[PDB]
């Protein structure tokens, strides 16, 4: 707990150990471009389709995955999530819960 | 031997009494230099 | 600062493995406005302790008072508006 | 102070033709204005 | 004799202790190839040079690590020579006594006026020169007394030093031979004393010495200590103050780059004298003051934080006093920090005096005689220990 | 911990611990995050460390 | 602001640095006047040595002179120490 969020060393075992295990996700798909795994196909829950994932790092979504787009009757319309707001969400810490 | 110079080289003062590697790398003198000169006037005498 | 970043070319020396030596004692050092690295980077013999492999700098040039002249048909001799006056006040031989 | 004879070379000039790009009345007024500088520092060593 | 000072101060020590001779060598021959720089072993045992700027001492350091010592040298953050002053007139008559307990030595300490030291150490006055003329320029030049200016014994901390040590006594309590043969040695302690000083034993400027009556000389008199020791003390009884050297800034450069060394000077406890343009360019001249202990860094922050391009000279200046109060226990500084407007003369002199070997006191009690000690704390004069 | 030495260490089960108690502090300000333990005396229920 | 990671190769972390822009910043002796009283009458007899070795006068009556103002300086002293 907080003996170990005031732990530097600590954190960066913990950075690098989870880029480790995404590495090895990667490989396991004969890629490693950052764009091909956004952080949604790590950190979605496992109801969802997704790893279900895990973070003690503090990683970035960017608003370029943040947009959808739906065929209603009257046509398409593309949905974004905050509207004009230039900062980004980032993934939760495990150590805050 | 200057005109036998090439590139930026060529553009380079000769600072001849420059000859501290500092002196060649900072582009200023860090010491005193001496020479010795046979120059001549206007009559025509040289004169050290 | 907009400069590039290159791997350790000495993979030696960190604070962490010294201990309590003392030259480099914490409170026998007289701390000012704080040394940057630009600093370490122009005087690298005075500022680094093993400054090893470094390269001396041009220290200066002369300043280029040169301006180019915005407008298209003044003459190539012209005292420019930006360039300061001399007075007859400012020559002023003060004892003859 | 040192009693040491002294002798003034102005260098630069092609700067006044070059780089200022000033008159030659002004480059005149500019050489004195160096020169009674000089002069003004000579005597500020030693007055009278 | 050079018309600039070696006021910046570099520690060095050897990186492997085992080419600690070899250093040494190079630093012999640092000592030959540059006339102004000074070399010193402390007692500490740190390695000090001195020289005159950061371009000087980047030189001398190059020279040393890959010309001459061809070694690895361990360099220390840059530090400033330091002198020491006093302020106002003395509080105490004060006196040495010695072992024996027979020679009996009272003096008094004074702020000299402005205008003596810069003449003592331009050679104006000259103490190989006959008394009459010395005499003569002191009545013609600052009004002093006539038996006080045929009075004045010596100069310190040599014959060219800031430091006056001169005879207020009269005739009819104390006889001159034995004045005079005491006076000898007076005048070495006089020169040890000035040499070191006693707030951080560095080279102290800018003061007056008058001895006084009541003073007894009897026979013999070979140890120096006693004297000194009293006239450190007469250091700590006058308000001393710690004064540091300053570099006169010189800018070369347009608009914008005077407003930079406005901002720059501001957060460097720096001052701007002067500013205008340089006639027939468009540059424009900025001549200041600046601490040199607060110059570091300064060109290259100044030239690089600038739109134009700009030139700057630092030559050393003045000698000026450090603002704060030395002896003051109770302003404290905490680590990582600087020190602030106040605290900065206590930092300054808690922080030389034990980086070169001593105790974290001014010892007030090891300067004095015991019973002259308890007189002094029983008539007030002193602190609480 | 003596005189001139005001910090207390060990370790045990994981966790490295220095003590540091709430009479010999040189930091006037506390940097106190939710790492730090204020130790608390029970005899005046006081936070001492 | 040399702080943190030589390289960002070995770990995932493209250690951008910044400077943590939510830390706080730093926030009378009576012995005195008699050696002034005995220096004035020291300057006032040396005073009368030189008007005296001006005017050419001998150098015993100008001693017996400066012995006399020596004495009356003393007295006028005495005096008016009150």
């Amino acid at each position: 707990r907080e003996a170990a969020v005031s732990t530097v060393n600590l954190l960066d075992t913990i950075v690098k150990c989870e880029t480790k295990i995404q590495t090895r996700v990667k490989i396991g798909l004969n890629s490693k471009m950052p764009s091909r795994f956004p952080p949604a196909v790590f950190y979605t829950p496992k109801e969802l389709g997704g790893l279900g994932m895990l973070s003690g790092s503090h990683i970035l979504i960017p608003a370029s995955d943040k947009r959808w787009c739906k065929q209603t009757d009257v046509g398409i319309t593309h949905f974004r999530a905050g509207m004009s707001h230039d900062e980004e969400t980032l993934i939760p810490n495990i150590a805050r819960y | 031997r200057l005109d036998k110079r090439t590139g930026k080289k060529r553009d380079e003062q000769l600072r001849y009494t420059d000859v501290h590697v500092i002196e060649r790398d900072r582009g200023l003198s860090i010491k005193a230099a001496p020479m010795s000169l046979v120059l001549s006037s206007t009559k025509g005498k040289s004169h050290l | 600062p907009g400069g590039p970043r290159f791997e350790p070319l000495y993979k030696d020396i960190d604070p962490n493995d010294e201990d309590f030596g003392e030259f480099n004692a914490m409170d026998r050092i007289i701390f000012r406005n704080p040394i940057r690295t630009e600093t370490r980077v122009a005087y690298p013999y005075l500022y680094n302790s093993r400054p090893r492999s470094v390269h001396l700098s041009w220290h200066s040039y002369p300043q280029i008072v040169y301006t180019k002249t915005e407008d298209p048909e003044l003459p190539a001799f012209y005292f420019d508006t930006s360039i300061n006056p001399i007075s007859s006040r400012a020559v002023a031989p003060k004892n003859l | 102070l040192e009693d040491i004879p002294l002798t003034l070379i102005i260098n630069k000039m092609d700067r006044l033709i070059l780089e200022l790009k000033i008159p030659p009345t002004d480059a005149y007024f500019k050489l004195k204005h160096v020169i009674e500088e000089v002069n003004t520092v000579i005597e500020n060593t030693i007055p009278g | 004799s050079h018309f600039t000072e070696s006021v910046l101060k570099v520690a060095v020590e050897p990186i492997n202790p085992s080419e600690l001779p070899k250093m040494l060598d190079g630093i012999r021959k640092i000592n030959k190839s540059y006339p102004l720089i000074t070399t010193k072993v402390e007692e500490s045992g740190e390695h000090i040079i001195l020289g005159t700027g950061e371009l000087y001492m980047d030189c001398v350091l190059h020279d040393l690590r890959k010309l001459y010592a061809d070694m690895e040298v361990r360099v220390s953050d840059p530090v400033v020579r330091f002198c020491e002053t006093v302020q106002d007139m003395s509080a105490t008559k004060c006196y040495a006594i010695t072992p024996n307990k027979k020679n009996t030595i009272t003096m008094a300490a004074e702020p000299l006026d402005d205008g003596i030291a810069q003449d003592i150490e331009s050679g104006a006055v000259k103490i190989k020169d006959p008394p009459r003329k010395v005499a003569k320029f002191f009545e013609e030049k600052y009004g002093w007394d006539k038996l006080a200016a045929r009075s004045i014994w010596a100069f310190g901390p040599d014959e060219m030093g800031p430091n006056i040590l001169q005879d207020d006594t009269l005739p009819t309590e104390v006889d001159k031979k034995r004045l005079a043969t005491v006076k000898e040695s007076i005048r070495q302690g006089f020169a040890w004393a000035t040499r070191e000083g006693p707030l951080c034993e560095e080279p102290i400027r800018n003061t007056k010495f008058r001895l006084i009556d009541v003073s007894l000389f009897p026979w013999w008199w070979p140890n120096y200590s006693d004297r000194s020791t009293c006239l450190l003390f007469l250091f700590l009884d006058g308000l001393p103050r710690l004064m540091e050297p300053m570099y006169s800034v010189s800018m070369t450069g347009p608009q914008s780059s005077v407003s930079m060394v406005y901002n720059i000077l501001s957060r460097r406890r720096g001052h701007v004298l002067s500013d205008g343009p340089i006639a027939g360019t468009p540059l424009y001249r900025v001549n200041g003051l600046i601490p040199v202990i607060d110059s570091f860094g300064f060109e290259t922050d100044l030239r690089i934080n600038t739109p134009g391009q700009a030139m700057v000279s630092l030559v050393f200046d003045r000698w000026s006093i450090v603002p704060g109060d030395p002896l003051d226990r109770e302003q404290v500084t905490r680590p990582l920090q600087m020190a602030t407007a106040q605290a900065t003369a206590r930092d300054f002199v808690l922080k030389t005096r034990r980086r070169k070997g001593l105790s974290e006191d001014v010892t007030v009690a090891k300067f004095l005689e015991p019973e002259f000690y308890q007189s002094l704390l029983e008539s007030g004069t002193l602190g609480e220990p | 911990y003596s005189k001139d030495n005001p910090n207390l260490l060990f370790s045990m089960c994981g966790f490295e611990v220095r003590i540091l108690p709430k009479c010999r502090n040189q930091n006037d300000e506390f940097p106190v995050k939710d790492s730090v333990w204020s130790l608390v005396d029970n005899s005046t229920k006081e936070r001492t460390a | 602001d040399n702080v943190g990671l030589p390289t960002p190769r070995g770990s995932g972390t493209s250690g951008y640095v910044q400077r943590n822009l939510a830390h706080l910043r730093p926030r009378p002796d009576p012995g005195l006047l008699e050696h002034d009283r005995k220096r004035e009458v020291e300057v006032k007899v040396f005073e009368l040595r030189d008007k005296l070795e001006e005017e050419g006068v001998d150098e015993e009556e100008i001693e017996s002179r400066c012995s006399e103002l020596r004495q009356k300086l003393l007295a006028e002293m005495e005096r008016n120490k009150d």
